[PDB]
């Protein structure tokens, strides 16, 4: 209950930071003028 | 059954080879010779990458043409 | 002509399982036949 | 050593503290990676205005595989 | 008589299995 | 109760038939019967068809040099577009032939079949003490069935766009849609896909963890392992909603699928993602949807006879 | 050219709707799942 | 020829149809 | 002599590993593990960043990507062009020289992913297994999975090492496969093969017998709850069967003529039913990568080239096969440089 | 002679057998932290 | 054909006749429940 840093952490992390940027990176995508 | 169903048949050439059929079951304590065979494996991967690469054309080497012309050697 | 084999059974086939092979080749035969004759 | 379930962490302090500081900075990351223009740089994207090179005027072709990274140079324009 | 061969065929392919497959039957059903 | 009306109700009614037949199976019996004798006998023996209407016969009877593959029964002539065609409305019984009567027959008298066995399907169940909801799931392929044979015809305005009876008479129908309407990037066509896949995918592995789990814990046992092979523990514990799910999936699939063609009937589209692309000063860039549109306008240009003598 | 018309302040108004809105909801999804893992776990 | 041999090949799909519909093994196994 | 049993030894290195790989946890790591989890995370990851940036400008001509402005139905990470014919595309190889943005640019985005998905589905079987060996159950999910391993293996390994390149292998996207379904369609007139007849047949069946066992299920269930709702009347514990195989088997042998009469073989055709008909597909795939297609029907060809009043289906689809090849070549090859002139196109017009 | 693919080929199996010794490193350390 | 017609429209009115006859006959109280 205590320690951190454990397999779960590393799993869910791996898959949640390059989401949040690659979701910034659309919203902004989103408004260029082409 | 006793001794699986009485003895069987006895030929000349049977009893020739019966040593080579009577250890059954032997076995060395601990992984024995495991290490070596690691090695080994590694190394036959390598040299499978190797030759891959070569009749693939990602490697390519000085002496080695790859290619038909090279039957006119 | 030594002695009889323990291992030693007989193969069963209900009747379920002969009108399915029947179906099965008859059914390919049928997708076949034309594309074997051309 | 029994992996605390989700709810201890949703109403952690330290765990909010943290994650509302730092998920906006990765946001505004992306953010300015694809504004700055680092991404076209980076993975090879052509801008809207380098499509057509001023000496071609078609979709270019590689036809060739041990140069490929001279034509590639070549037909981007770089 | 168009593509022998392809008749030949067909009807092996038809009798063959359903040989075995009638032969298998009479011999179990005596069980 | 001795009455000879009574005997016949008895008779329709019992469960002791070997083939229950009820009210349905008296209306649906004769229908499916005809259905089959006419579309064998049409499939063996029928005379050539002029499809288009512009005198250009098409053969499709075995007895004229056609094989499994590539027979079929043609549908009915362009010229009778979407009247009524029995064969007494015909002059003879040659003109019939020639203009495609025996595919209205057959649709007709094939749709009550089917719709009555649906029917016979919950007389059935009810005459037993079952739920009476088998023929919610039956009605998937009557509706798309339904669609394809009668609904298509009527929003184009003839019965010479139906389905020929047929295996390459199908693949001609899917290759005319692709051409005109662009059915693949239809949303309900792309959700029918979804269903079909899913239910191979779901019957699959149902059987291999019910099997595995038949030991010599039905439920429990194979949980077990579903929760940790794929994560998602306690998602389908109960032994009833993992076949309602099984029963809904590949259902809906089908009834959205069946709705998708129905509207294209009405003739709206497909998506069209055509030159949605374009850079600065105006120049167009292709994409893969402009290959897809490139292939299908050679199929319509190639379809279209335009010049008909 | 390329560049992005939107400004910065938009940018960090949708960050903060869009960051606070899956660092709440990636837990709840989960919490079913590993309450359940646990009594499927140590009983066999 | 080949006509005939179509209609022999679904002539005999449809009899094997028949024959399991109606003379099938009663189901007693589980009944 | 001296016996011994199963584990009878000191312990090493490999014990400690094994032990913790095999521990209950949230994710079930094993020995698998290790080549499942890199390597799929590394594809997915691959998709992702070729549909959002990369671009296919330099290989096919084309534009997918978000950065370029594409849907989610058009964007895909496209083939290799044809040049590189069966090139590994290293990042380090001869062609890329170890530049990242060229590596992009060429196309071994696509080379990469498809090698890390296959060693990606080697690990899930492999995990499949251990799973199954671990709880102590026969292991039919591996047989059922390895059905859609060989499509995959077929499709997108097979048919490009027997062609040109890698460049007619399937992008990976919608509106790309799409496209590989109507080229196909057009130049290998795979509808008519018999083994994708199979295949289809496989899959409508095991959609209907998913189905109808479903509602077979839900309509014939004991009343074993006061409640209106019949889910709540169950729990994982029961000892009976939740349903009454008696009455289905008459229902279905009164209306069908032919019901089943024990759970296992039902189960099991279920099992069957699509891994036949995807193996046959596959095979059939596997045939056509050699160009070994069903196309002729000679006869019929004769026949109809021989008098000009002689038109089946057969025709209309060979027609319509012509059409599709000629109108999609122009840009479809572009390493081909094909410029068709307006007059040589087929059209109906001129039949 | 050494040429630069062969250069490229030994280094590309010097990095796979790192990530392999990493790999193995790891899950050592873990399992000797655990027990 | 005027016979025909005749013929055919003999038939499909017995058979209708005779199914809406059927289900007007009381359908709903013949089954196997008790209620
Ligand atoms: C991966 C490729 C793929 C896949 C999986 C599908 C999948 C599907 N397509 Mg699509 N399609 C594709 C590619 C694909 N398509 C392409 C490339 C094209 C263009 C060439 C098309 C063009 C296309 C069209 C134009 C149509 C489909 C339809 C369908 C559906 C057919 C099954 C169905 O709904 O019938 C449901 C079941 C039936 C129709 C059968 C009814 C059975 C009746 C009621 C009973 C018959 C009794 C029988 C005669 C007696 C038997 C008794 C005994 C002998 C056994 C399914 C969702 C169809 C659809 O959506 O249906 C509305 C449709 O109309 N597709
Ligand atoms: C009624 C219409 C119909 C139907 C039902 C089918 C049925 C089928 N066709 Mg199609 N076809 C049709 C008409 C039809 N065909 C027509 C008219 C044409 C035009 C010629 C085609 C052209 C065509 C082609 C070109 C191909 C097929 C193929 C197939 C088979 C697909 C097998 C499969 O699922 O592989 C798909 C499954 C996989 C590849 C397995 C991959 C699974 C991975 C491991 C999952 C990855 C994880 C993922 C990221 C997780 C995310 C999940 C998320 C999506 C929820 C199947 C038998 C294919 C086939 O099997 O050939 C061998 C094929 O290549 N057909
Ligand atoms: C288990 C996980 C795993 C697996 C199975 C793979 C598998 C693969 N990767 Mg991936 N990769 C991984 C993890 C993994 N990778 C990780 C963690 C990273 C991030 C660092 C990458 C980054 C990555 C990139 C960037 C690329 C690959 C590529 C590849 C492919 C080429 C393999 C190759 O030649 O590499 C080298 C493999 C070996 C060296 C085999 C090991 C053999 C050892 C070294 C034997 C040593 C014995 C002895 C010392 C040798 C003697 C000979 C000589 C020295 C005297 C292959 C499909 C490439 C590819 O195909 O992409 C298109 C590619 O470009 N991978
Ligand atoms: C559209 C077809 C289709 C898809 C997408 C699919 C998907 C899936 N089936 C699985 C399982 C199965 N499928 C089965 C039978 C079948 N599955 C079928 C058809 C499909 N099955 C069919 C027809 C059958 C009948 C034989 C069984 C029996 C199982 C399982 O046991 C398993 C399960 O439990 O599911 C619940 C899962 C495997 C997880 C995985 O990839 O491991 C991890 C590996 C990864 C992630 C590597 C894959 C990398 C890929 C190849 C690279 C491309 C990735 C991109 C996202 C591609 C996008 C392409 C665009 C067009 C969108 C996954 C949810
Ligand atoms: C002149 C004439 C005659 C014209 C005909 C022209 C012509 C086109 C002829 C047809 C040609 C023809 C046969 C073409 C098909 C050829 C073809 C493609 C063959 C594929 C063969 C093949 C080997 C494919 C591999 C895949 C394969 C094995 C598929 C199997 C398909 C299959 C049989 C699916 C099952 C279908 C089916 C209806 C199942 C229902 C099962 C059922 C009754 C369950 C009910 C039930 C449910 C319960 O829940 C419970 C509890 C019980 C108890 C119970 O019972
Ligand atoms: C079931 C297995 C499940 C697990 C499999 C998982 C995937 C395994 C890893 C991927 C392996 C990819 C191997 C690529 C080999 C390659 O591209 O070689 C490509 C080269 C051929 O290269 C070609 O050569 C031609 C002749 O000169 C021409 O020059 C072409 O231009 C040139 O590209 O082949 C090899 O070097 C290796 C050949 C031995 C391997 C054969 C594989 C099967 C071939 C089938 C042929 C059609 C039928
Ligand atoms: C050169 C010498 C000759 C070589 C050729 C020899 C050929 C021998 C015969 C091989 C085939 C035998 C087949 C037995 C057939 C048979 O009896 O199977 C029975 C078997 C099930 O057996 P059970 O497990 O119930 O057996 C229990 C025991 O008590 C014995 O019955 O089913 C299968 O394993 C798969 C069978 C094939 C698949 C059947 C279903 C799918 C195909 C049907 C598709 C219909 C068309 C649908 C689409 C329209
Ligand atoms: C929009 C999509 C169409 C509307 C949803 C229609 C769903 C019909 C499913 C039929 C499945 C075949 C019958 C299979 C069968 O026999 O089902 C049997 C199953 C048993 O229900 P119970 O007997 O527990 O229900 C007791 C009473 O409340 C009456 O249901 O029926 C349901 O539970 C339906 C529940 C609503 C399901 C809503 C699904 C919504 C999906 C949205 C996407
Ligand atoms: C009014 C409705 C009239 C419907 C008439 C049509 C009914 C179709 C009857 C199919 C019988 C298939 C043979 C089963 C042979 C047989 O005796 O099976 C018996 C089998 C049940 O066997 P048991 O459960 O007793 O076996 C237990 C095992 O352990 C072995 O003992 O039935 C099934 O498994 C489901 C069968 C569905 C298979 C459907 C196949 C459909 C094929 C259609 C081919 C059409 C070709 C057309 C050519 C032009
Ligand atoms: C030890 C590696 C540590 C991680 C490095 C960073 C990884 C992320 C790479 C992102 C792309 C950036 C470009 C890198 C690519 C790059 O810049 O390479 C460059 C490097 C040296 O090339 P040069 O630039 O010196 O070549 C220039 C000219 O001389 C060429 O003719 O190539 C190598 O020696 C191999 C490097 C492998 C690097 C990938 C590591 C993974 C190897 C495969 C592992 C397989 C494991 C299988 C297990 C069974
Ligand atoms: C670079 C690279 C690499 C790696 C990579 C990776 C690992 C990646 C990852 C990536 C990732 C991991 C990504 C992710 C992404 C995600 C996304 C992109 C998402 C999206 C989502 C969405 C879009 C959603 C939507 C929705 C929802 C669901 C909610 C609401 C509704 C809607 C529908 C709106 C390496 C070095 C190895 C090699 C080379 C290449
Ligand atoms: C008790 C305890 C637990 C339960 C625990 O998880 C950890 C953390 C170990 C590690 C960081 O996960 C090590 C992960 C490294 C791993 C060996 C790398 C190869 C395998 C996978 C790539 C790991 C990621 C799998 C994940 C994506 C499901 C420690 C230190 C503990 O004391
Ligand atoms: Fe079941």
């Amino acid at each position: 209950v205590y320690p951190i840093f454990t397999v779960r952490w590393l799993a869910i992390h791996g898959i949640a930071v390059p989401t949040i940027f690659f979701l910034g990176a659309i919203t902004a995508m989103q408004f260029i003028q082409r | 059954n006793s001794d699986f169903q009485e003895p069987g048949l006895v030929t000349p050439l049977g009893t020739l080879l019966r040593p080579l059929n009577s250890e059954a079951g032997k076995v060395l304590p601990g992984w024995g010779t495991t290490v070596l065979m690691a090695v080994f494996i590694l190394l036959f991967a390598a040299f499978l990458l190797i030759i891959l690469e070569i009749y693939n054309s990602s490697l390519i080497l000085d002496d080695v043409s790859m290619s038909w012309e090279t039957l006119a050697k | 002509m030594a002695r009889p084999n323990p291992n030693k059974q007989v193969v069963e086939l209900n009747r379920t399982s002969l009108y399915w092979g029947l179906l099965l080749i008859f059914v390919l035969a049928v997708l076949f036949s034309s594309y074997i004759f051309n | 050593p029994v992996e605390r379930p989700f709810s201890d962490i949703l109403t952690s302090i330290r765990y909010w503290v943290i994650h509302s500081i730092t998920v906006p900075a990765l946001f505004i990351a992306g953010w300015l990676f694809v504004s700055t223009g680092l991404a076209y740089d980076v993975f090879g994207t052509p801008r809207p205005n380098e499509y057509f090179t001023e000496d071609r005027q078609e979709a270019p072709l590689i036809t060739d595989r041990f140069n490929a990274l001279e034509q590639v140079k070549k037909l981007s324009g770089n | 008589e168009v593509n022998i061969y392809g008749l030949t065929a067909t009807a092996l392919f038809i009798i063959i299995p359903t040989s075995f497959l009638l032969i298998l039957y009479v011999k179990t059903a005596s069980t | 109760n001795s009455s000879l009306w009574a005997r016949f109700c008895e008779w329709i009614t019992s469960t002791e038939n070997r083939l229950y037949i009820g009210w349905f199976g008296v209306i649906m019996i004769p229908c499916l019967l005809t259905a089959t004798s006419v579309f064998i006998i049409a499939f063996i023996a029928a005379p050539p068809v002029d499809i288009d209407g512009i005198r250009e016969p098409v053969s499709g009877s075995l007895l004229y040099g056609n094989n499994i593959i590539t027979g079929a029964v043609i549908p009915t002539s362009n010229a009778i577009g979407l009247h009524f065609y029995p064969i007494w409305e015909a002059a003879s019984l040659d003109e019939w032939l020639y203009n495609g009567g025996p595919y209205q027959l057959i649709v007709c008298h094939f749709l009550l079949g089917v719709y009555c066995y649906m029917g016979r399907e919950w007389e059935l169940s009810f005459r037993l003490g079952m739920r009476p909801w088998i023929a919610v799931a039956y009605s998937a392929p009557v509706a798309a069935a339904s669609a394809v044979f009668l609904v298509y015809p009527i929003g184009q305005g003839s019965f010479s766009d139906g389905m020929p009876l047929g295996i390459s008479g199908t693949f001609n129908f899917m290759i005319v849609f692709q051409a005109e309407h662009n059915i693949l990037m239809h949303p309900f066509h792309m959700l029918g896909v979804a269903g079909v896949f899913g239910g191979s995918l779901f019957s699959a592995m149902h059987g291999s963890l019910v099997t595995s789990s038949l030991i010599r814990y039905n439920i429990v046992a194979a949980h077990g392992y579903f929760g940790r092979l794929i994560f998602q523990y306690a998602s389908f514990n109960n032994s009833r909603s993992l076949h309602f799910f099984l029963a809904a999936w590949p259902v809906i699939g089908i009834w959205f699928t069946a709705l998708g063609l129905s509207t294209m009937a009405f003739n709206l589209n497909g998506f069209n993602f055509n030159q949605s692309v374009v850079d600065s000063q105006g120049r167009v860039l292709n994409t893969w949807a402009d290959i897809i549109n490139r292939a299908n306008l050679g199929m319509e240009v190639m379809h279209e006879r335009n010049a008909h003598n | 050219v390329g560049d992005v018309n939107a400004p910065i302040e938009y940018a960090v108004g949708a960050a903060i709707l869009v960051s606070l809105v899956a660092t709440a909801i990636i837990p709840i999804v989960l919490n079913p799942g590993q309450q359940a893992a646990d009594k499927i776990f140590n009983a066999k | 020829m080949e006509a005939l041999v179509y209609t022999f090949l679904l002539v005999g799909t449809l009899g094997i149809i028949f024959f399991s519909i109606f003379f099938r093994d009663p189901p007693r196994m589980i009944k | 002599t001296i016996a011994i049993g199963t584990y009878q030894e000191k312990r090493t290195w490999f014990d400690d590993a094994d032990d913790w790989l095999r521990q209950d946890r949230f994710v079930f790591v094993g020995w698998s593990g290790l080549l499942l989890f890199p390597c799929a995370y590394f594809a997915l990851g691959g998709w992702l960043t070729g549909t959002t940036f990369v671009t296919s400008w330099y290989t096919h001509g084309l534009a997918t990507s978000y950065l370029e402005g594409c849907n989610f139905l058009t964007a895909a990470v496209s083939t290799p062009a044809n040049s590189m014919a069966h090139s590994l595309l290293f990042v380090w190889g001869p062609e890329a020289q170890g530049d990242f943005t060229r590596w992009c640019q060429l196309g071994g985005l696509w080379a990469f992913v498809a090698l890390h998905g296959a060693f990606g589905l080697i690990g899930f079987m492999l995990r499949q297994f251990e799973i199954a060996r671990s709880v102590n159950l026969r292991p039919y999910n591996a047989i059922a999975f390895s059905a859609p391993i060989a499509v995959f293996v077929s499709v997108f390994l097979i048919y490009p090492l027997g062609q040109s390149g890698w460049f007619f292998a399937p992008s990976f996207g919608v509106a790309a496969i799409f496209r590989f379904i109507l080229f196909f369609q057009g130049f290998h007139n795979w509808t008519l093969n018999p083994f994708h007849m199979m295949g289809v047949a496989g899959v409508l069946g095991a959609a209907l017998l998913c189905a109808i066992h479903g509602a077979t299920v839900e309509n014939t269930l004991f009343e074993d709850g006061d409640g209106a709702n019949t889910f709540r009347a169950f729990n994982p514990t029961q000892a009976e069967e939740t349903y009454s195989m008696v009455t289905a088997n008459r229902f279905w042998s009164q209306i069908f003529g032919v019901a089943f009469s024990n759970k296992r073989w039902l189960h099991f055709f279920m099992l069957l039913v699509p891994v036949t008909g995807l193996w046959m597909s596959a095979i059939g795939v596997v045939g056509l990568a050699l160009n070994l297609r069903a196309y002729d029907f000679v006869s019929q060809e004769i026949r109809a080239a021989e008098d000009p009043e002689f038109e089946t289906f057969y025709t209309k689809n060979i027609l319509l096969n012509e059409g599709i090849r000629a109108w999609m070549a122009a840009q479809d090859q572009p390493h081909e440089r094909l410029v068709f002139p307006e007059e040589v196109l087929p059209r109906g017009n001129a039949l | 002679a050494v040429t630069p693919s062969l250069k490229n080929f030994l280094g590309s199996l010097i990095a796979g057998a790192t990530v392999l010794g990493g790999i193995a490193l790891a899950i050592t350390a873990v399992s000797k932290f655990d027990k | 054909m005027l016979t025909l017609k005749i013929f055919v429209y003999t038939v499909v009115t017995f058979f209708v006749c005779l199914f809406i006859f059927g289900f007007l006959s009381n359908d709903p109280a013949r089954n196997p429940g008790k209620n």
